[PDB]
RNA sequence: UACUAAGUGGAAAAGGAUGUGAAAGUGCUAAAACAGCAAGGAUGUUGGCUUAGAAGCAGCCAUCGUUUAAAGAGUGCGUAA
RNA sequence: ACCUCGAUGUCGACUCAUCUCAUCCUCGAGCUGAAGCAGGUUCGAAGGGUUCGGCUGUUCGCCGAUUAAAGAGAUACGUGAGUUGGGUUCAAACCGUCGUGAGACAGGUUGGUCCCUAUCUAUUGUGCCCGUAGGAAGAUUGAAGAGUGUUGCUUCUAGUA
RNA sequence: UAAACGCUGAAAGCAUCUAAGUGUGAAACUAUCUCAAAGAUUAAUCUUCCCAUUUCGCAAGAAAGUAAGAGCCGUCAAAGA
């Protein structure tokens, strides 16, 4: 998991949900796991 | 939607009775029983053999909550009628599971012997010892048992060996 | 989310509870403070949270007193 | 939990040797029958307690209102009256003794006064260090350390509830966990108890059962010579 | 019991007269070794026809102290000078011979090479 | 009378986000909308230089045409290709 | 250049430490160009621990041998009514350099006085008086608290995965 | 409970750890371990013992008159300036 300031879809297949009032990216790529959005 | 979706059942064997906050749902298999919160905001109207769930208002929890239950119902009428079932391959070099009464022991790679206790109303068969079958009739229970099963040996992406579940495809990596 | 603070004369005595755990472990201490917080820094104020009863339960060693009943009070 | 207590006297220290080879340090504890006093109910009460009686004495020795409720409970007149947390299971009026509470060599630990020392500085009470002594040195040798926490109106300026200084030390009480009983005296009413115990010879001591290892019992045995008198 | 910065003697055929302590092997802080224990040493007085040149530094471990020890039986075993003797990683003896009498606590920690290169234990 | 769900109120930027409310336009939809599910998803050919090789998915020469509802010198993965 | 020149003692060392986390070790997890072992990065986490020496007044620094680790800072760059005075900075003397000179140099070197019986408050201990509503002698519950919390090696599991 | 991983599940027919419901999870937190603690004036609880006079008037009044216990003093040390 990458903790970045700015997350944004790398693939088409990254999916931005927000869970636990926290924006993070979600994908079949576990390299392009984001948070802290 | 799911909230104004039919829920057309048949009533040779299950019937739902709808008290205050407790609906209870009764068929082939074992009792299922849904609680209600308080404050619910979507009434249920019982016709014959056709379930319709209506809302008070557009709140935005009012709509999860028409969704959300309609999904239950749905998920506990067939539970009750047919039951969920859950299949998972345990796949490794000495890897291999049993089942002594209540308790499923698996040894895995560990030096401690590895037991898991059965809770109540799930019945977990293994006809082969790279196999094993979990049938319930509550779907969150038998997924809880999947999961804790799992949780000893998951997939590594190296080779195939952990309790993979049923056509569950990993990602591969070459470790040279 | 909000919580509870007491701090001790020594070097970290803070002790902090969270509202839910106020609400279950000591929900007595919780009302008598929240009812301290709103009196006047005063020699007399000692009295007046004196006269505070709070009890946990529905039972309570006050029924010789013949204590009227009054709503939202 | 089930907490099992017994109360004494230490007489002193020996040792014994045991099979596989051993010396152990024992320490001598006489314990009389003590009497159980007083039984009080988790229901009745709010907590769970058996109070004993022990140390027995003339009537003579007693005063009036103790005198009073030995003879209202029907109890033997003891100037000693003490109780343990949790212990339960025994009759009003039955005596006790170490025989039937705890086993030849299960665990258990021992509470009892520490020796007094007096007004003792800050080096023996807090294992500090001491200053320099050549090279020069000040009016302060056995210095307890700088006790400066912030020197300014931004910082504490003040010493630290709880500081390390000098003052009294001994006379307290201190519990010293897992001692293995050794050996059971029914003649002498005395029990062998491994490690040493503190305070003075002839204090009061309290044997109860281990909290951390309150069912382990480590067997131990003595050794029986073999010598033979002159050839 | 010796400690750091110690001379004490070595008891085998390497040309090692004196032999310096500088580390008591084993933890942080470590004060003293006893019997059995392992040290780094430097080689402070040699001989020419030696094994060691003088000035090395070494890993030895010790089989008699002045101060000595007390077992479990109760008996205290007590020398009148701290020795010891160069040993290899493997825990084998650099020398060929042990002079002098060595300790039994080296045979709790392995070291059977030294045991059965003794001439006799104590 | 509306708004906020953050104790925001009750301190902050570049940047990021299917939080929510209001408004103004535009596309399709009961001649069926969107998502999902079930099917097909092509031929010359694997075009040709080029590259050990690429030929639906290396750089190119570009960035073909028919059948047909649809199909791309392909959407990726991937195969030495 | 706002406080202090009717005086706020300034480097380093010793003793005692306390606090923060931007975490050195121990603890948990995600990704890996993670086969295993050993790593890299990020996230959570401050309970405890965080070595001894050679040279230098030294902080710093280089080097030696260990350790699980030898963390970054703040607290008047903590701490002289707690210690020392090696250094800086009095008077003495010399070297290099500047000055015609008396003298001068964050250039170098040798030597060279560190006071105070604690009033208040803070703190460590130990008492008298009074209150707790009759008095006294005993045994208790526990609101609010304090103390400790580190970790390594070997064997087996198993030369198994 | 933090990080992290979840199962069942919609808003947003798919998907989705979360919104309802139900879990797993660290030497951190609350207890379990040791010590002290009712001056905790919000001053707690239990047991035992001793008071329960004659007169005058003025009553948590007087003159005398009633006990448990404690202190002063002495010998001391399991204690201690
Ligand atoms: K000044
Ligand atoms: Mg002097
Ligand atoms: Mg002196
Ligand atoms: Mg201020
Ligand atoms: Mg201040
Ligand atoms: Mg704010
Ligand atoms: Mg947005
Ligand atoms: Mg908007
Ligand atoms: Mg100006
Ligand atoms: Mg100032
Ligand atoms: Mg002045
Ligand atoms: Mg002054
Ligand atoms: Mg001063
Ligand atoms: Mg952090
Ligand atoms: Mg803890
Ligand atoms: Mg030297
Ligand atoms: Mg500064
Ligand atoms: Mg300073
Ligand atoms: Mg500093
Ligand atoms: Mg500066
Ligand atoms: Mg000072
Ligand atoms: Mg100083
Ligand atoms: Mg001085
Ligand atoms: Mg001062
Ligand atoms: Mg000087
Ligand atoms: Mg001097
Ligand atoms: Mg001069
Ligand atoms: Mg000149
Ligand atoms: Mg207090
Ligand atoms: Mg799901
Ligand atoms: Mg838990
Ligand atoms: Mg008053
Ligand atoms: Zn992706």
């Amino acid at each position: 998991m990458k903790v970045r300031a700015s997350v944004k879809p790398i693939c088409k297949d990254c999916k931005i949900i927000k869970r636990h009032q926290i924006v993070r990216v979600i994908c079949k790529t576990q390299k392009h796991k984001q948070r802290q959005g | 939607k799911i909230g104004n979706r039919t829920i057309t059942l048949d009533p040779a064997k299950v019937n739902l009775n709808f008290q205050k906050d407790h609906i209870a749902v009764k068929g082939p298999l074992g009792q299922i029983e849904l609680k209600l919160p308080p404050n619910l905001p979507l009434k249920f109207e019982l016709k014959d053999n056709n379930l319709q769930i209506t809302r008070n208002n557009e709140l935005k929890q009012s709509k999860i909550f028409h969704g959300t239950y309609n999904a239950l119902i749905t998920n506990a009428i067939i539970g009750v009628t047919q039951g969920f079932e859950k299949k998972l391959r345990l796949v490794g070099v000495g890897y291999r599971a049993n089942v002594e009464g209540e308790t499923l022991n698996l040894q895995l790679g560990y030096s401690h012997p590895i037991k898991e206790k059965i809770p109540k109303g799930l019945t977990v068969k293994v006809e082969k010892n790279t196999e094993i079958t979990i049938s319930g009739i509550s779907k969150e229970l038998v997924g809880q048992f999947a999961t804790e099963v799992r949780k000893w040996r998951k997939p590594e992406p190296y080779k195939g060996k952990g309790v993979l579940y049923f056509d569950e495809v990993i990602v591969r990596k070459a470790g040279k | 989310n909000e919580f509870w603070y007491h701090h001790s004369q020594y070097i970290g005595g803070i002790k902090k509870v969270s509202g839910r755990d106020m609400l279950k472990k000591q929900s007595d201490k919780l009302v008598y403070n929240a009812v301290k917080g709103m009196l006047p820094d005063n020699r007399l104020s000692r009295r007046w949270i004196t006269k505070v009863h709070v009890f946990k339960g529905d039972k309570h060693n006050m029924e010789a007193q013949k204590p009227t009943t009054l709503n939202w009070s | 939990m089930e907490i099992r207590g017994i109360f004494g006297v230490k007489v002193g220290m020996s040792q014994v040797f045991t099979t596989n080879n051993e010396r152990l340090p024992i320490t001598v504890i006489y314990c009389e029958p003590n009497q159980v006093a007083g039984v009080k109910t988790e229901a009745k009460d709010k907590y769970s307690a058996t109070l004993l009686s022990f140390d027995t004495v003339e009537n003579k020795k007693l005063n009036k209102p103790q005198q009073g409720f030995f003879e209202k409970n029907n109890l033997k007149p003891t100037k000693h009256l003490q109780e343990i947390r949790n212990m339960t299971g025994f009759e009003m009026g039955q005596q006790i003794t170490p025989q039937n509470l705890f086993q030849v060599g299960e665990y258990v630990d021992v509470s009892a006064i520490s020796k007094g020392r007096g007004f003792t500085g800050a080096i023996k009470r807090w294992n500090f260090k001491i200053g320099p002594l050549g090279h020069g040195a000040g009016y302060p040798h056995r210095f307890q350390g700088s006790v400066q926490a912030g020197r300014g109106g931004a910082s504490a300026q003040r010493v630290f509830k709880g500081k390390k200084m000098s003052g009294h030390y001994g006379h307290e009480k201190v519990t010293v966990q897992n001692l293995r009983i050794v050996g059971f005296d029914e003649a002498n009413m005395l029990v062998l108890v491994s490690g040493a115990i503190a305070g003075p010879e002839g204090g009061v001591v309290l044997i109860r059962t281990a909290k951390k290892k309150p069912g382990v019992v480590k067997p131990i045995e003595l050794a029986v010579q073999t010598e033979k008198a002159p050839e | 019991m010796v400690s750091f910065m110690t001379r004490l003697n070595v008891a085998d055929n390497t040309g090692a007269k004196q032999v310096g302590i500088i580390k008591v092997l084993g933890s942080t802080r470590k004060r003293y070794a006893f019997l059995g224990d392992v040290v780094v040493v430097s080689v402070k007085d040699a001989i020419p026809s030696g094994m060691v040149k003088k000035g090395q530094v070494l890993r030895a471990v010790i089989v008699r102290t002045k101060k000595g020890q007390q077992r479990k039986d109760g008996t205290h075993l007590k020398f009148d000078d701290n020795a010891c003797v160069l040993i290899k990683e493997d825990k084998s003896p650099r020398g060929t011979r042990i002079f002098g009498p060595v300790a039994r606590e080296l045979r709790e920690r392995g070291y059977n090479k030294i045991l059965s290169l003794a001439v006799e234990v104590v």
